[PDB]
RNA sequence: GAAUACUGCCAGCUGGGACUGAGGACUGCGACGUAAGUCAAGGAUGCUGGCAUAAUGGUUAUAUGCCGCCCGUCUUGAAACACGGACCAAGGAGUCUAACGUCUAUGCGAGUGUUUGGGUGUAAAACCCAUACGCGUAAUGAAAGUGAACGUAGGUUGGGGC
RNA sequence: AAAUAUGUAAGAAGUCCUUGUUACUUAAUUGAACGUGGACAUUUGAAUGAAGAGCUUUUAGUGGGCCAUUUUUGGUAAGCA
């Protein structure tokens, strides 16, 4: 008729055995939820500094 | 039935500090928060607009983000075996800077000019912070301290 | 002119040098701790005559035996263990004596009984079951070669320059702790003591801080 | 193949540590200390006995 | 642990900028060893003032040994223990040649008598009795009369051996 | 007893020796054993490795893909290796003269860089040629454009490639795809 | 002015007992030596005796000491006063197929698949083959439709190998 | 207003100097973000450990639980829930 209605024994066991992993970061983070005007003028910002590279490095 | 809303269980975390109710300072209004900058999360229970959930009161994390009147926060959050990343809009209200981080850039500072002065004399400066070493040997002088003598009180009712 | 004996005479010089070095390291070793156990001797001597009292410098060294075995052990207490090398029962360690390591020890003392190891001690131990963790293998030492190819980069050259970079907690002690395998000791040679183990060596048991009688415990141990 | 134990064997235990001959033909582990005749304070003797 | 010595254990707060030369306390301690004596100096710090064992430093530890270990004495002890229902104080007298001596005996009696473990004994005070006529127990007086001498009625004989011949006397 | 603080008797989890019974295959990594024991050079290390990798883990390396690679600065001359299959291209239309060796060429890769005046060769011959790898330049093929890897890692938001037979109208575009019938992924 | 106890140290000496003898040319580290050499120094040799067979040993039966509840199953928990099983022999239960996923081996490779069929044959085999067709080489949209190089097929961070 | 428990940081994806890009921002050659060049081993910025680290695919069984210390709810209580 009537059973266990819940438990967390065991669980932190269960979770520790393959660990408790960190979200690896990167370097250049996605721009995920940035601001658009602000990725919007970046784009152009890297777009000049990658132009300027070339003509200097010619 | 069983009831999980939004602000369940906050009665006292989203409480005002006593006799510090009403309008928040300038103070926060006044405050400069860049990518990068490490925060910490405090819910202002008279600013209802931007607020966290109970969950990130007391967490401490990234800005990556910065709006007209809020900032983007990264913070890992542990979900079953692993951690996720969650992105959080918060009003500046409910925010600070981390005075952790803020100590480990002057000591950022002091390391360097430690080592430029060791670069003129005195190098390898000892730029790692070591622990509290186990103390040296040192003379104890009785002279005008002769030791007192103490035993263990008898008992003694009180009433 | 077959370079047999040309290269033998060069490698028997060359080890002949070698053995002048250590020998010349050890005997300054032995007057370095003549001097200092006669210089704390006379210090409290002369602090009892001007009417003071010595307080002689806190120990810097440790040496933990796990006394307990591996099974119903909490997870801090157990993870402690692990970070301390102590994975088995009569397994020891030596520990530099910092507040970071003091918490550690205060954390693990139900499950060990530690203090502080006398030159004595640590010759013994070294000399009879040191084991060098060599490509993460646990290798007799059993030779000086050995402990030069592997800790000379240290200005270790010898058992003696190992034992000396214990006892006085040198600069380079994590390395050459690190480089020691965990020790196995045996169950005491004429028993623990006690009646029961597990209650602090105060309470007359056997783990905690039992500081200068640890040295009799690991030579019945070894 | 085998470990030999040195605080036995003295020939390993001579292999390892060349001193060990010095130490025992000096005598090293019966050394006699020099004399001193220094005397504890009055104070550290009455603080002692007291009580 | 009742392989009882006496140490003087004198320890102090740890000198600060603002006091330098703390007061320099000193305690008597009847313990096994110098790791017990020196818990059970902190124990009593800690428990008549604010100095745990963090903020302060043993100064010395020496052992303390009788002055006169062979000659006969009256000691007085006194005692707070904790029983079952309450706290105590006691009085108690034992004629023995030593403090450590006395102390031993003490704790047997303590255990014997009133069931109180170590842990639930507080040594008040430990002193020779200067004196007779200041002697006020009886079990003490009655050994301090003049030209005593008692017999030991019954004397019973160990036997290395299972069987003996000879059915054995009690005579002494 | 012992408090493990790791698996106990745990495989390395990487191959050791080639799966294929391919005797010449086994001939090549007998070769490049000894080469990778007595040599100190890591290019015969890598080669030994690549040697026992599966068809999935050699993707063809295509010859347009070489001549890309000789494109780069100071690569003209060097020696191009492929441990897999080198096949052709047809959307190139010129080859420098430039030595390959590989395992396996098709015919029109080695037609065309025959006929570009190069030579293809053996990987034997690449290890009689250059022992400790000089002057070579290894060339590996694009792993994760298979197919099968399309539909690896699956779910809601994660714009994977749903395992279907059928494609088209009427095949799984509905509810859970768009808005107006029900939600979209 | 000394002794002694207690505690501690010795790379102090030495007697008795037990278990073990793994390896199999040499190579090493050393020690003693003025050297030649020797050695307790990278694992036992030397000397001697009896027997040479049921003596040792194996197997088996029994006795003795101590231990040992009946398996299978469901179950949190079975020796269970839970169920099936008196015994034995023989039979007795994850197969084949259509269409598929991942992985692996093989052939060929921008292609690939001969076997529907035709040719052939030593005849259900083997061998040979045209035109198609399937999948792949293009996607996307409900559809009408449209349809993949600014560039060294891009910039940046890392990246084995060279 | 504890104890225990709990978030973050303790650096090279760093710090500093100079000056480049932008359609954002500034009253402004002000900033913001990303950079070109240049200067930084005894310790590259606390301890201890690290058993190799990181990553992927695919699939089994399971989804009746129960007991002990400590915290704890209902119940007089329970080998109760």
């Amino acid at each position: 008729a009537k059973s266990k209605n819940h438990t967390a024994h065991n669980q932190t066991r269960k979770a520790h055995r393959n660990g408790i992993k960190k979200p690896k970061t990167y370097k250049y983070p996605s721009l995920k939820g940035v601001d658009p005007k602000f990725r919007r003028n970046h784009k152009h910002a890297l777009h000049g500094t990658a132009k300027a590279l070339a003509a200097a490095k010619k | 039935g069983k009831s999980h809303g939004y602000r369940s269980r906050t009665r006292y975390m989203f409480q005002r500090d006593f006799r510090k109710h009403g309008a928040v300072h300038l103070s926060t209004y006044l405050k400069v928060y860049k990518v990068g900058d490490i925060v910490d999360i405090k819910a202002n229970g008279s600013i209802q607009k931007g607020m966290p959930h109970k969950f990130y009161q007391g967490k401490t994390g990234v800005v990556y983000n910065v709006t007209k009147s809020s900032v983007g926060v990264i913070i890992n959050k542990m979900v079953g075996n692993r951690y996720l990343e969650k992105r959080l809009n918060l009003r500046v209200e409910h925010i600070k800077h981390s005075k952790c981080r803020q100590e480990f850039l002057e000591r950022v500072k002091a390391n360097a000019a430690k080592r430029a002065e060791a670069k003129a004399q005195g190098v390898a400066v000892q730029l790692k912070r070591q622990p509290a070493q186990p103390r040296e040997s040192r003379i104890v002088s009785t002279e005008g301290n002769v030791p007192q003598t103490l035993a263990p009180v008898p008992y003694e009712t009180f009433i | 002119a077959e370079q047999v004996a040309a290269e033998r005479a060069a490698r028997k010089a060359a080890n002949k040098e070698k053995r002048a070095i250590i020998l010349e390291r050890n005997a300054a070793y032995q007057k370095e701790y003549e001097t200092a156990e006669r210089n704390i001797i006379q210090a409290k001597r002369d602090a009892k005559a001007a009417g003071s009292y010595y307080v002689e410098a806190q120990h810097k060294l440790v040496f933990v035996v796990r006394i307990k075995g591996i099974n119903k052990i909490p997870p801090k207490p157990r993870k402690v263990l692990q970070l301390l090398r102590l994975t088995r029962i009569n397994s020891g360690t030596f520990v530099k004596v910092t507040k970071a390591t003091l918490e550690l020890l205060k954390l693990i003392e139900p499950y060990v009984a530690y203090g502080y190891p006398s030159y004595s001690t640590i010759r013994q131990l070294v000399y009879k079951r040191g084991f060098g963790k060599i490509n993460k293998q646990r290798v007799p030492l059993s030779d000086n070669a050995i402990i030069e190819a592997n800790l000379g980069k240290y200005g270790i050259l010898s058992i003696d320059d190992l034992i000396h970079e214990i006892i006085t907690v040198g600069p380079h002690f994590k390395q050459a702790n690190n480089f020691l395998w965990p020790f196995k000791l045996s169950n005491p040679s004429g028993g623990w003591g006690v009646p029961r183990k597990f209650k602090h060596f105060i309470q007359g048991g056997s783990f905690g801080n039992r500081e200068e009688f640890i040295n009799k415990l690991v030579k019945s141990m070894n | 193949v085998l470990k030999k134990n040195p605080l036995k064997n003295k020939q390993v235990l001579l292999r390892l540590n060349p001193y060990a001959k010095v130490f025992a033909a000096e005598k090293l582990g019966s050394k006699k200390a020099e004399k001193t005749g220094t005397k504890p304070a009055a104070v550290f003797t009455e603080t002692l006995k007291h009580d | 642990m009742a392989h009882f010595k006496e140490y003087q254990v004198i320890g102090r707060r740890l000198p600060t900028e603002s006091v330098p030369e703390p007061k320099l306390f000193r305690m008597r301690i009847f313990a096994s060893n110098e790791v017990i004596a020196k818990s059970r100096y902190w124990y009593f710090l800690q428990k008549l003032h604010k100095v745990k064992k963090a903020s302060g430093e043993i100064v010395s530890i020496n052992q303390i040994n009788e002055a006169h270990p062979t000659k006969v004495k009256n000691f007085g002890v006194w005692v707070r223990y904790d029983s079952r229902s309450g706290t105590h104080n006691m009085y108690k007298e034992i004629r023995d040649v030593s403090r450590v001596a006395a102390v031993e005996t003490l704790y047997q009696d303590m255990a014997a008598r009133h069931r109180a473990r170590f842990r639930s004994i507080h040594i008040l005070k430990v002193a020779e009795i200067e004196k007779t006529a200041d002697v006020k127990r009886q079990y003490v007086k009655q050994f301090l009369t003049k030209d005593l001498k008692f017999p030991l009625p019954h004397r019973v004989q160990k036997s290395t051996k299972t069987f003996s011949y000879k059915r054995p006397s009690t005579f002494y | 007893g012992i408090d493990h603080t790791s698996k106990q008797h745990k495989r390395s989890g990487h191959r050791t020796a080639p799966k294929s019974d391919n005797v010449y295959l086994k001939l090549l990594v007998k070769l490049y054993t000894f080469l990778a024991r007595r040599t100190d050079a890591p290019f015969n290390k890598v080669v030994l490795k690549a040697l026992f990798l599966s068809k999935i883990n050699r993707p063809p390396v295509s010859v347009s893909r070489i001549a890309r690679a000789l494109k780069q600065e100071g690569a003209a001359n060097k020696t191009v290796v492929v441990v897999g299959t080198v096949t052709d291209d047809a959307r190139i239309f010129e080859f420098p003269k430039t030595t390959v060796a590989a395992l396996r060429f098709t015919a029109g890769a080695r037609a065309k860089i025959v006929k570009a005046g190069g030579e293809c060769i053996t990987l034997d011959q690449l290890a009689v040629r250059a022992p400790k790898g000089q002057n070579t330049l290894i060339l590996r093929g694009p792993r994760n454009s298979r197919e099968a890897v399309r539909h690896f890692g699956m779910g809601p938001h994660k714009g994977k490639a749903p395992r279907i037979l059928s494609t088209g109208r009427k095949f799984e575009r509905a509810r859970g795809r768009r808005r107006s019938k029900g939600f979209k992924v």
